[PDB]
């Protein structure tokens, strides 16, 4: 194939991320997985002249027992943003959120078959560590397109369409959408229609590269502030709910309490039981109403961020929000569903893949969490063959109270 | 005397050129000790005569060495190091002895002239160019440049310990059981074999590295047990830090009290027990190396029992990796934590402390958990595997905190061991208004520009109150405010606030802080049988917020 030449942002060197402690099951799999490539001349050993690093980890392949390497090019990939989104970008189809069913497949592969630019390699640097450091690093760079970094899809892009085309135009009513290493693949058709066509689009990869799950997004609905109704109204009742429509209020037009405030008059004892009125029971039913809607005046913006925010609401059930806008809600949500870390991770992986279907686009996340603990846990449960941004905050424990039930 | 090893490509940093700095004049002995030492390098390969057409020159100087008759060249690499490539880290951590596997032999090599018997790109060594300078530079001088890595250059550690990777690599793959450690230009190389496969092995691993350009010593030269290195002091089958004496001294100056805290710290690592606490206040506030810095009463007990804990000589084991890994914690008071790492009851591999304040307030189970997460990662780094927690702790008391907790968690496989003190809660708040207890609004204020505050509560039961504050902040004013409210309730509340601040904290259920005000709320909440928070939004004309709202 022809080497397409790569081009970091003007300035910014190449990254030199320092490599995280992996268990001796995980190194042991690198070694041979990367023994393996190195054989087949995907990778080759550098030598220290090259000061550059990108961490890598090991992760079992979604629903199976088997070692996979999974390089962290999240570094990169913002140093390479030039290239990946603006020179060559992958456009998103506004179709996929729409359709019925949307199937993801990984086609990762196919990017070891197409050499990279030689000028680049070096940035695509990693080190094998070892127990204890008894023995120095073991270093490779990528010889061809390596699975994670945001230019490889962007590069492989052409070749995609040529291989998509047939079945493309064999089914113009389904849509086929990559984002890094997957192809979301979405159409109306019966479930069994659906997966008939997968399978056939399986044939067609095949005679390419690919070896030998569903979402059902347009049924993907908001889970609206929910309030209460109760058989009586105690006084701390009367107040849990202003101050949490006292919040709504910040996000959605046209939310309104006066009425219910009306009801706190006096300084009264916090059980004492309160008559339940029509202008607060009217005004209730209006917000209510309101809290099912999308939200009035927000909309994406292509060009900005996006955030998520998770709370853990116990039981097994946790709540999200994704905002570019702090308040300004694109999308609320829930996860429901053993182990805080292996139920937060899976919940910031279907959160993951929303947006990516939503909006081509992966967010930052803030994570209810020790940063240490998350860096220490999360690779046990990870599934995924990308990784979102995140930082890690303590919870507002209003927030948490305000997106319950 | 030099490999014949291929040489690792070398760049300068991609927008300068080489260095070009004047040869400052030196004196007749200092350029006679040069040229001699010079004309020794150039027989044996290590520098080359060029021409002066080399636009290059990094400046040269010599030294009388180790107070001896002998003369030392030394070479300032300060600009080219500032011009030369980043290289790749040699080591991102260096090995604990706890982790290693036991041996039945280890020798040590040294490599002889390490670096000179490496070399150098032939594209870089145009950048090396030196001058020495004829006398009171009247006539041109003799210009060298380097054939192999310099010492002092920015890229030799990284190219010589790469260029022995290299060189061990084969000898490695045919002796998969051998065992290797390459540290700076030592060689650490153990075996299972006994004494004459071994002492074979070696000299047939000598003789690979010969055919490569390293010379090592002879078994009449190679050193003998216990190998000092990084600080410890390792003997065949136990390791230990090396010898610490800690000074008798009448006072104490600042720079005494650092030494001792790092001796301590570094003891702390197979020592059980140790405590620095005490000790590092004393260096708050930093003052001057040589001020004398008394001890209080609580630092010269800490010391009185670190001395105790030093007194006979302890020793920590070596990892078997058929074994289990075991991890206990113990609870040594004001945020102190020690523990022990073994496999066999009770001999260590290795021990530790943590003290760590991470956030401003805490409770016990918070703290321990954040150990057992630094234990955790630790052991991964040391061993490549998580140890059974053995932990002070109840499963209901840590099941009840997590649960309830906003914030996530999960430590690996632990089970409670009864070694008090325990960690428990010391109050939960309750999750329902009280009936029959008096509800309290509270609220705080305070005056940006003036700094003076007030702070108060009103109650259902027509009670009120209000105080003033001097130079506060309106977070200040919203703790007192709850602290009114404890000190003047029955054994039963609710509180009312509107401060999201107050709130957070006190739902997080502290029992430790560094503020003086909170730990008097947890004195409060700790004698009260039941307490009820909860939160209201302000000037949203809410029932008795408004009312101490104004008041205040
Ligand atoms: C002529 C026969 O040998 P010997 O002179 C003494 O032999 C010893 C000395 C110490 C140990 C401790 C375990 C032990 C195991 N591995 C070690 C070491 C010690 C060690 O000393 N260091 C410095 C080390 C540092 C960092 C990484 N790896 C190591 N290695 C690599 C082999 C075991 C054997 O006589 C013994 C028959
Ligand atoms: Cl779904
Ligand atoms: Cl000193
Ligand atoms: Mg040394």
């Amino acid at each position: 194939i022809e080497t397409v030449p790569v081009k970091l942002k003007p300035g910014m060197d190449g990254p030199k991320v320092k490599q995280w402690p992996l268990t001796e099951e995980k190194i042991k799999a690198l070694v041979e997985i990367c023994t393996e490539m190195e054989k087949e001349g995907k990778i080759s050993k550098i030598g220290p002249e090259n000061p550059y690093n990108t961490p890598v980890f090991a992760i079992k392949k979604k629903d199976s027992t088997k070692w996979r390497k999974l390089v962290d090019f999240r570094e990169l990939n913002k140093r390479t943003q030039d290239f990946w989104e603006v020179q060559l970008g992958i456009p998103h189809p506004a179709g996929l959120k729409k359709k019925k069913s949307v199937t993801v497949l990984d086609v990762g592969d196919a990017y070891f078959s197409v050499p990279l630019d030689e000028d680049f390699r070096k940035y695509t640097a990693f080190t094998i560590p070892s127990i204890n450091n008894e023995t120095p690093g073991i270093r490779y760079q990528y010889n061809v397109l390596p699975q994670g970094w945001k230019g490889s899809p962007a590069i492989f892009q052409s070749s995609m369409t040529k291989i998509l085309e047939p079945f493309r135009k064999q089914n113009p009513d389904i849509v086929i959408y990559q984002y890094m290493d997957d192809l979301y693949v979405g159409s109306d058709l019966e479930i069994g229609q659906h997966r008939t066509k997968i399978e056939e689009l399986r044939q067609h990869l095949l005679r390419w590269g690919l070896t030998t799950y569903e979402l059902h997004p347009d049924k993907w609905t908001v889970q609206p502030i929910v309030l209460p109704e109760k058989d009586s109204w105690t006084v701390n009742d009367i107040q849990k709910l202003v101050g949490k429509l006292n919040w709504a209020s910040q996000i959605y037009p046209g939310i309104k309490v006066r009425q219910l405030c009306k009801l706190l008059r006096g300084t009264k004892a916090l059980t004492e039981v309160i008559p339940l009125t029509e202008e607060a029971e009217l005004e209730l039913a209006e917000n209510r109403e309101i809290l099912k809607e999308p939200v009035h005046g927000v909309y994406y913006d292509p060009s900005k961020d996006l955030i998520a925010e998770i709370q853990k609401q116990g039981q097994g059930q946790w709540t999200y929000q994704i905002y570019q806008e702090p308040f300004k809600n694109l999308k609320t949500g829930k996860y429901a569903r053993t182990n805080d870390v292996k139920q937060l991770t899976e919940a910031v992986q279907k959160i993951t893949t929303e947006s990516i279907v939503i909006w081509g686009k992966t967010p930052k996340f803030k994570l209810p969490i020790q940063k240490e603990t998350w860096e220490t846990w999360w690779t046990e449960y990870w599934q995924a063959t990308w990784i979102p941004e995140w930082e890690f905050v303590n919870t507002p424990p209003l927030v948490k109270l305000w997106y319950q039930l | 005397p030099i490999s014949p090893i291929e040489t690792v490509p070398v760049k300068l940093k991609p927008g300068m050129d080489g260095p070009k700095v004047k040869q400052w004049p030196l004196t007749e002995e200092k350029i006679k000790a040069l040229v001699e030492i010079c004309t020794e390098m150039e027989k044996e390969g290590k520098i080359s005569k060029i021409g002066p057409e080399n636009p290059y020159n990094t400046p040269v100087f010599a030294i009388k060495k180790k107070d001896s008759t002998k003369w030392r060249k030394l070479v300032d690499f300060r600009e080219l190091n500032k011009r030369t490539q980043d290289f790749w880290e040699v080591q991102l951590g260096i090995p604990h002895p706890a982790g290693l596997k036991k041996k039945k032999s280890v020798t040590v090599l040294d490599v002889g002239d390490a670096y000179f018997s490496v070399p150098l790109d032939e594209d870089f060594r145009k950048y090396t160019a030196f001058t020495i300078p004829s006398i009171n530079n009247e006539t041109p001088g003799i210009r060298y440049q380097y054939n192999v890595l310099p010492q002092g250059w920015k890229g030799s550690p990284a190219i010589f310990q790469s260029s022995m990777t290299k060189i061990l690599e084969p000898f490695r793959k045919q002796n998969p059981d051998i065992v290797i450690y390459q540290y700076m230009d030592d060689l650490y190389v153990g075996s299972d074999l006994e004494i004459g496969q071994h002492r074979t092995k070696i000299e047939e691993l000598r003789q690979h590295l010969l055919r490569w350009g390293l010379t090592t010593p002879d078994k009449k030269h190679q050193k003998e047990p216990p190998f000092l290195w990084m600080g410890y002091e390792l003997h065949p089958d136990k390791w230990t830090v090396q010898p610490i004496v800690l000074p008798e001294k009448d006072s104490w100056t600042v720079n005494d009290i650092q030494k001792l805290v790092g001796k301590l710290n570094w003891a702390s690592q197979i020592y059980p027990g140790i405590k620095v606490r005490q000790l590092c206040k004393l260096l708050r506030g930093t003052k001057a190396l040589t001020e004398v810095i008394p001890l209080t009463e609580e630092a010269e007990l800490e010391l009185a029992e670190n001395r105790e804990i030093l007194k006979e000589p302890v020793h920590g084991v070596y990892y078997d990796p058929s074994k289990d890994l075991i991890a206990e914690i113990q609870k040594q008071g004001q945020g102190q934590w020690t523990y022990q790492i073994y496999q066999e009851p009770f001999k260590n591999l290795k021990t530790g402390k943590y003290a760590r304040m991470r956030g401003a307030h805490t409770n016990d189970v918070k703290q321990l958990t954040e150990a057992v997460q630094k234990i955790t990662t630790e052991s991964i780094v040391i061993w490549g595997k998580t140890p059974k927690f053995k932990l002070p702790i109840q499963k209901e008391t840590w099941e009840t905190w997590w649960t309830e907790y906003w914030q996530a968690t999960w430590i690996p496989e632990w089970e409670f061991v009864n070694t008090p003190p325990l960690v428990k809660l010391w109050y939960q708040l309750e999750k329902e208004p009280i009936v029959g207890a008096e509800t309290f609004y509270v609220d705080g204020a305070a005056n940006r520009e003036t700094k003076l505050g007030k702070a108060g509560y009103v109650t259902n039961r027509g009670r009120q109150k209000v105080v003033t504050l001097t130079d506060t902040t309106n977070q200040k004013t919203e703790l007192q405010a709850i602290y009114l409210a404890l000190q003047d309730s029955g054994l039963e509340v609710n509180i009312v606030t509107d401060s999201q601040y107050a709130l957070g904290i006190i739902q997080a259920q502290p029992d430790q802080s560094e503020s003086e005000l909170v730990n008097q709320i947890i004195e409060q909440l700790i004698k009260k049988e039941k307490v009820y928070l909860a939160w209201v939004p302000a000037h949203k004309g809410i029932g008795g917020n408004e009312q101490v709202d104004k008041l205040v």
